């Protein structure tokens, strides 16, 4: 996996050239923005539960047809392979917040994905509507926006973050269907 | 790409976690530590044609006997490919400070450098003695801080070891 | 016991590696961090039994049903297990803030809470009554600083998100 | 799907056996009970709904407290879906007197249970409130027959044993 | 796998529907004749060396080519497997008949049977015949109709169990053809 | 010792189970049957030198080339051996009866038996003529009942089978 | 793993002996009461989790020392361990009850037990007071006793069952001790 | 394993005492020192290969039978296999000064090694030589005193460092004695 | 197949090395020996229905039991069948002898025959008989050289003790 | 693997042919040759890493792209496993010619390697390349034409071995083409 | 230890074979070279001091550089012991030429080389060299028969392929 | 594992000397009796089934206990295992007497063979006249001596290999005493 600054000297290295001050400008802002960074990887963390509980029944509710019988849902092994799969998606998606870096949600959770739930029977558009919904909240949190929860920290602006993050639930929403 | 993040990543990964504490503080170390070693990429990013050229200069300096007929700079195509060389690890080294992490020397340079030095008729001693005369090179500070300086010997340390 | 440097450590020796650039820089933000945190597990050792018995209280005022003939809380007896059982958690909060690491908690709490929960009768989410109600009580900079209310808070997110 | 049939055969097969005298006699038993657990499988397919409603019924009764807000029947969707999932496992126990296996409860109901009730706040001393009460509210001969009352009782003793 | 009783929950579960009175005619005629099918079993089981020797040698000796250089059933090697894969298929037609349902046939046997036998060039036909073969034989001594051994039961009708065995016998000709 | 009981335990074990319904079950067709296979085991240990005579009197009739120079009953003590083999299979037949498993046939006398009487010159046919023979000899209800009989000529054809 | 009928095989094979019907008076005596059996083994797992939580819970309520620091029942991890340890304990005497014999519980559960419970540092005192309390309440179980539940049975005798569970019981305190 | 705060916490939970700021000094004072100890631990890694290398040559160069036939070190199989020894001994004792405790060198490394070594039959007085002679130059690192080799560092007092470093060393030695 | 040359790369290509001495050694052993066991397969090539004959008759002299009724010389194809099973052997002893190894043997007589041989009631002891007899009526200098001798009854001694 | 003995036995098996006088005098010229052969082995096995070494140069020399970033051969870990195929093909091209049978190259070492070259990326033309000049050189060692180094044997002719080997790489050549 | 004899017993070990025909042939193999290489051998071990002599002198005589402060031979104890090496290899020569296989030099000189060489700055061209000398310096027919010299220049080919 | 030549190898690798003209005439000696010695090595395997089979045979008509109830050669699978054990052991003898040394035999076959015997509880007077029957039919048929079948090869003296031999089998013997 690649993270913000091997991405740079992987492009660096395509050219074969050094890594210098004209090519550091968005690494020094990431430094000096290092703790609004761990901030948000700690906002979506310490609700990761709520996030992918509310998500998951968010789908469920708005496609009744899950849990009725042959739906994807339908019994609580199936329920409980869903809801694991959405924690799996939201802990890859801060991994990659972590490390301002796509590389590891693209290797380790994306990749034969889609290729699987096609074998499986998985409904596809019924999956990017989960990972929207956990978009929403996860991306709240970061935002400081949430309805019934507000985090902690010195005020400002963490917009940035947010829609970083939500790239990134933009990639796995991509990625499966 | 061995970094603070991507090692606390894959531990994490490994045991199938979220990000925790310890995760977070680690990543608060490449947060302190990145001015030390993003100025020691830089200043070697600024002036490696130079460093560079001394650095092959003290392998044939220290070892004449390779410009003799059947050694390793027995042409001058072969002497361009030693520098060309020193020039790819010094890059190397300017990676890896950006990174934070050996990452870039690992897999860019020391895997496989063993077998194809060995097959080529590459003796490894030159190569150290180009990165010994590199590290002890430095002048702090007068080329960089302190703390830039122990990045950038770290670094060379870390490719001497490697070739011994 | 998962840490900054037990982390660090081992994953260096699961590649035979003596620690290097990433290791040492991970570390460093351990010493970053280290203020922020023991400032929060020495209020919590100091205040602790107030804590604990606020945390107590708010779980059966939220589930008074606890109380009732063949439930958790039926007996004075099993009314103090459940404070010694917040003040378990508790004291594993203040070792995990002394760590740096989410260890202690991991290896003394959580690690089959949920087989001995679901035995005993003891449902998970009065355990997350004390809990949040602890976390959400915590306010800044009365009880503390806000980066220790960052860590005091965190521990406990990461009980109730283990519970639920 | 686990029955006495499906059980012997995997058996067999996993020796790559021919069925021999131990796989026709466990057989054999499955003919002699079939007549107690058909009468137990056909009583509660008669009058499957009005079980169901006593069972939903005496879990609300005894925690009264799921319909406070914020808790798992604070609504008569919520509430709806609790007797729902009471029906969800009655014709699942339904399934497993006709099979005569725990095979549907099993695959169908009880893997991955922990989880989705874990995550999604749903009390499993609730579920247990139900089927307690299910099983206890058979007498023998006014709703089945003796051996029909046991295997009824037998399988919603599984299902209690495997909430706890 | 299924057997009788878990096939008719798996069709009652599609519908979500409890297994009543009215659904139970076919299985409570199961009970009744459960004896006779277990002598069905018995019967095929004590003579599955027989069976199986009898149709593969009927198979070659129809077939002459197989056991020519570049047949099927060419060196001790092959015919062994030969004779290994008849004995394997009787096992599981037995296994089939004993839980009244194909799906252990289907599951275990058949999947994949025709991709591996296409790979390996093993002869599809001459693998119809050695089935076709052991289904007269052992419907034969299903049915009690055997010319050299006749079982002791008390005389009634297998008529349904030996066409049961039958259909068993035939699904592993259409998977491979 | 593979039977209804043993087979319904490893495979309750095997998935760490408490015996459930099917457990229950398959052990009431041992009760069902074990009159059948117990008349039959009481009618062999009864009569069994006899029946044990007939069965290597039947081998030596069809194979007399036995008793040629450098075969298997080339000597007295030799014909012994093959009189004391045959009583050695149904005393394993008598114990298969009584325990309702071919346990007894399958680790005593079947497992390592191709080794052994390849390595010894013993001719499988040889014993098939004294099972077939003894297999054949049944005849109902003079020696036995119907199921009696079934379970007699069940554990024959079962040895037969193994030897082709 | 033996059960009573084999065990007497093994007991006959031992003397190379048939067994006949002088020696089969027993193993009737097991058939007739087998209802009685089955019934047993049935009341006893269908309160194994009673019997389980409740025998660990009386052994830790009678020593206290077990849940304070230092004790071996100290952490959710070593009471869930312990916990364990009593359900595969009961599960293992169920298998006896139901083989009628106790091989299966010497040789798969008691075999190095106390080597292991040595090694780790298991209270043998505890260990035989968790085993004695689920005597207790499975033989209730077993003899109809139970204060808080009686399990639906025609009237009868079972003190025989009941002393055979807990003979099993006994045996695995002595193997520890 | 446990670095120097999860000692701290491991010792306290055996009194089931909370961490007080009466037991933070030492913990406070690792951290004032942290900077120090991350070079002592740069500066053996920095050097690894001089330690090791001049360790095992001083080893042998005091006891040339080690290099004789029937010698331990004979043959450079053997000779690869000592300098792997010492190699890993040297990092683990880098693992420890890095934690700031004994246990990773003892759980990972010194467990079992005495029992191996006279297995294998390699000198212990050797082994402890040369682990007396890694004590030597690596300690002399970390005090800044290597005669051909001066860390750059701002002046000041590591004494505590060093002999932190060589209590690891006398660990080792300990063990293997 | 087996032979010096195959069973050498083998041990080549298991270990990843180049062929060596002692490969290239093993190899000049094939060299030395190929005459004497061409010698014997072209004896065989040139004469083997007459070998097969009295391989044949041999069986049949010793084991006239055979041909009754029900037993494998049933009839005259199946005589016909025994016949061309010795020309197999035979051909596959000729194939060896040019090989230098047991491969051809090995791979198309050996493997499989004990579960061919047991299915079809043919007895081990009858092939053992013809290639027994195959194997004594080897007369020195008479049939070959006597190192051609050798190897002729090495493969026969090869197949009885692959039957015994 | 076959060699060149079984080979003549594999064909003649097919008719179900013995194999005599009239098919053995190509096997017999085998064998007078086998001394011959036995150093035209010895003379690639010999000279290995030269013949390794020197192609792969000769590949990179003449297409420098290969080293340049993004180039196949770039980076020493991609060198080294070039190397490595260079070495690995040569080596069971000399199997071959120790066996005077191509089946032990086409079956470990040919079946599969252009579908894994295609799907790494190895490109073909170059791979072709250092195949053709490997013929070459490992050609010239046979025919003892190598222009700085010629083998000690007696004079004579193993041009027909020299073309052998060839026909070898040609077949690596036309596998990956 | 690889010879001829280790090698085939490997491999009828493996898969459990006795000894067989194209065992038996790789053995004679070694019977045919036996000469040749033992004549290698004693030829070597009579005049070793000598040989050794001329290939030590051929390393410096090429790299006068080692004799430099600082490297490898730079001492008169350094120089002692890289002729020590020198004669190291050429009797584990000796022992190769004796075994008929390249044993020797496998476990006792080339296991573990590179490892101690880069450790220990010994470049292994100076061993090359070395080697390489001693190779090219044999004199058909002056030291030794042609195959005598074949199995000489093949083991010391062997060890710069080894090298290199 | 050693033959004769690496063992003589062996030895003067311990003191540092070259295998010279003196150390060699043994060595020389056992090329010249090679072809006796392959001889030897053809005679045991060719006659191996019958060793073994008229070995155990001896031992059980030696020992009747061993076929009684209890005895370790009471039922098929005891039976089959002890010929296994006999065919393996000479095997083993085959293979030293073929290398001309005992190590393969200590190495790969007596290696911890005694405490094995032990653990199972093989009777080691048993055991011993095993193998000291198949010493005396495989010696014999070496020496040429057996009594109802005689090698054909040209007669001469093989004394030393029929002593040679039978001290691998006194090896067994003392190892397992």
């Amino acid at each position: 996996m690649l993270d913000a600054f091997s991405r740079v000297v992987v492009n660096s290295d395509a050219k074969a050239a050094y890594v210098g001050g004209s090519d550091l400008q968005a690494l020094k802002k990431f430094i000096t923005d290092g703790n609004k960074r761990l901030d948000s990887v700690s906002f979506v963390v310490s609700n990761a539960s709520c996030i992918v509980s509310d998500a998951v029944s968010g789908m469920i509710c708005e496609n009744p047809g899950l849990i009725a019988p042959g739906g994807n849902c339908y019994t609580n092994r199936r329920m409980a392979a869903c809801l694991r799969d959405g924690e799996i998606i939201l802990r890859y998606a801060s991994y990659a917040l972590l490390a301002g870096d796509p590389s590891v949600l693209e290797d380790r959770c994306l990749n034969g994905l889609k290729e699987t739930y096609i074998a499986l029977g998985v409904p596809t558009n019924s999956s990017v509507r989960a990972v929207s919904i956990m978009k929403a909240s996860a991306t709240a949190f970061v935002s400081g926006t949430a309805s019934d929860r507000k985090m902690a920290c010195p005020d400002g602006d963490c917009s940035a973050l947010a829609s970083e993050l939500g790239s990134y639930c933009d990639r796995v929403a991509a990625a499966i269907s | 790409m061995k970094s603070v993040m991507t090692t606390t990543i894959s531990a994490a990964d490994a045991a199938g976690r979220f990000p925790s504490s310890s995760d977070l503080e680690s990543v608060q170390g490449n947060i302190q530590r990145a001015a030390a070693r993003l100025e020691a990429a830089e200043k070697l990013a600024s002036n490696h044609e130079a460093v560079v050229k001394e650095g092959g200069d003290a392998c044939f300096a220290k070892y004449s006997y390779l410009k003799n007929p059947g050694e390793a700079g027995d042409s001058q195509e072969k002497v361009n490919k030693c520098y060309r060389d020193v020039d790819h690890y010094m890059r190397l080294v300017n990676y890896s400070l950006v990174v934070g992490g050996t990452g870039p020397l690992d897999e860019w340079a020391i895997a496989g450098a063993r077998e194809v030095y060995r097959t080529l008729n590459l003796p490894s001693a030159s190569y150290v003695a180009a990165f010994a005369f590199t590290r002890d090179r430095l002048c702090v500070p007068r080329d960089m801080s302190a703390q830039a300086g122990g990045e950038y010997v770290a670094a060379l340390d870390y490719i001497v070891n490697a070739l011994t």
